[PDB]
RNA sequence: AAAAAAAAAA
DNA sequence: TTTTTTTTTTTTTTTTTTTTTTTTTTTTTTTTCCTTTTTTTTTTTTTTTT
DNA sequence: AAAAAAAAAAAAAAAAAAAAAAAAAAAAAAAAAAAAAAA
């Protein structure tokens, strides 16, 4: 049940529950020796690198938001806009 | 303490971890660091094989 | 949780009570018990006419 | 006797029925006594491990 | 302890009665020292003082618990307060104030 | 006395309240639904904030 | 780490904290955290996960 | 090692 | 000789009583005591007799 | 010196208060069917 990109009705803003699991999954990926999409300035804790490449929206995660009628909308990271 | 036992992650802890909206902390404290197990299940009957 | 947490604090006004009206009214947590349980017989039914 | 033994294997707390007499002066702890309760298998071992 | 001695003396008389009825139906006599089982009174008082369940050992579920307690030896005042304690038989679950 | 008697029914009321509403969640369409998907509120708190 | 006082009444009764390793043997927390935990520092025991 | 009881702490 | 009118017999509800059943805050720390028992049957032993 | 009866040791056995929902029994009015009187 792939909803088209023009027909997405969910919010365009990443809430805290998406942010926590995206940061955790990306930190686990960097800790398991994935390539780092951005430059480095001496950060060693991979959760800091996870925020650092979340600022430039360079994280390859597709969030599959589930509507209550068991349909899903796929949103990229760069399609969402950070707020804190 | 005398039997070297862990802490009781009771019902109210589960309640307020639901209230925090943290699914992974609940899955950790209630499946990962308490009693994980793997079972083999028949697809047709759904029972332990 | 945000409705059950004030129920623990519904005993601080127990003292310094004398009563001005002689009207039967259930107050505090048992009155809460009358509204959560939907009691078909309340302890103090009253009409405000 | 067979019906009594089967039922008190399953359920030991039903009124009107003779209690399953364990050796040490206690009733039998049946499957229902394992599951039902605050310290049972649901509340004390699954919601609260 | 008087009530405990009533129960244990009744059990002793029942056991003595059963022994002498077993040995009277065969036409023989009996010995009084072999008739009295001395473990009954001693074992009953020892059990009901060590355990605290105030009654028969087989029927301890109908008996009151916590009548006999281990004496608290932490301070002298704790021992004096434990020796001068009064317990109400109302259970510790009553909503009535 | 008032601090002891109550605390039991207050905790029982809290457990009942948390068990009646443990799966009510704001969904991605803004509506508020329970575990079975039954609609409760079209917006959370009637304003979605 | 996750820091928890029992009984758990609301959401802020178990919260996240950062470990600072200190010399003696008690879990030393700040004073402004006494209000959400309902701690009293009179022999209160408290849990860490 | 289990079960029960009692005394307590917040 | 048929129609109305009284009687009967179910029929469904009502209402009150009785019975049943299920429930009783969260966590933590120490001891003590028991985890058989008398009864009945079976087997071995000891003494006595021819 | 061999065979039988009674006594003692060893082994298995059974013996609290509250509140809501459901079931039940006496009652009670209502409605349809059957029997009798009259025109
Ligand atoms: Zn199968």
């Amino acid at each position: 049940g792939g909803v088209p990109k023009s027909k997405r009705i969910t919010t365009k803003y990443m809430t805290k529950y998406e942010r926590a699991r995206v940061l955790g999954t990306r930190a686990l990926q960097i800790a398991m020796c994935a390539p780092i999409m951005v430059e480095l300035d001496g950060e060693t804790d991979p959760l800091q690198i996870a925020m650092k490449e979340l600022k430039q929206k360079k994280i390859p995660i597709i969030i599959r938001r589930y509507l209550p009628d068991h349909s899903y909308e796929d949103w990229s990271i760069d399609e969402l806009i950070m707020v804190d | 303490r005398a039997r070297d036992g862990g802490l009781r992650f009771g019902e109210m802890e589960r309640d307020c971890q639901i209230s925090h909206g943290a699914a992974q902390f609940l899955r950790e404290r209630l499946f990962e660091v308490s009693d994980p197990y793997r079972v083999h299940i028949c697809n047709f009957c759904g029972l332990i094989a | 949780q945000s409705l059950g947490e004030p129920a623990t604090q519904m005993t601080l006004n127990t003292f310094h009570f004398a009563g001005v009206s002689s009207k039967n009214v259930t107050l505090g947590v048992p009155r809460l018990k009358e509204i959560i349980n939907i009691s078909k017989k309340p302890k103090a039914p009253s009409l405000t006419v | 006797m067979l019906q009594f033994h089967v039922a008190t294997l399953v359920d030991n707390d039903m009124p009107g029925m003779p209690r399953a007499m364990q050796k040490s002066g206690k009733p039998l702890k049946a499957i229902k006594a394992r599951l039902k309760g605050k310290e049972g298998r649901i509340r004390g071992n699954l919601m609260g491990k | 302890l008087a009530f405990l001695f009533r129960g244990l003396f009744k059990n002793l008389m029942k056991e003595v009665r059963m022994y002498t009825q077993k040995f009277i139906d065969r036409g023989k006599d009996f010995n009084l020292e072999l008739a009295i089982k001395t473990n009954i009174i001693t074992d009953g008082l020892r059990y009901s003082l060590a355990t605290g369940n105030w009654g028969d050992q087989k029927k301890a579920h109908q008996a009151r618990a916590g009548v006999s307690q281990v004496l608290n030896r932490l301070t002298f005042a704790s021992t004096l307060s434990h020796l001068r304690r009064v317990n109400s038989p109302i259970g510790r679950d009553g909503k009535l104030a | 006395i008032d601090t002891a008697v109550k605390t039991a029914e207050t905790g029982y009321i809290q457990r009942r309240l948390i068990k009646a509403m443990e799966s009510v969640m704001v969904n991605y369409d803004g509506t508020v639904r329970n575990s079975v998907g039954q609609l409760i509120q079209l917006r959370y708190g009637e304003d979605g904030l | 780490v996750i820091f928890n006082r029992q009984p758990t009444l609301h959401k802020m009764s178990m919260m996240g904290h950062r470990v600072k390793v200190l010399p003696w043997s008690t879990f030393r927390m700040n004073l402004s955290c006494t209000s959400p935990y309902n701690a009293d520092f009179d022999g209160d025991e408290m849990n860490l996960h």
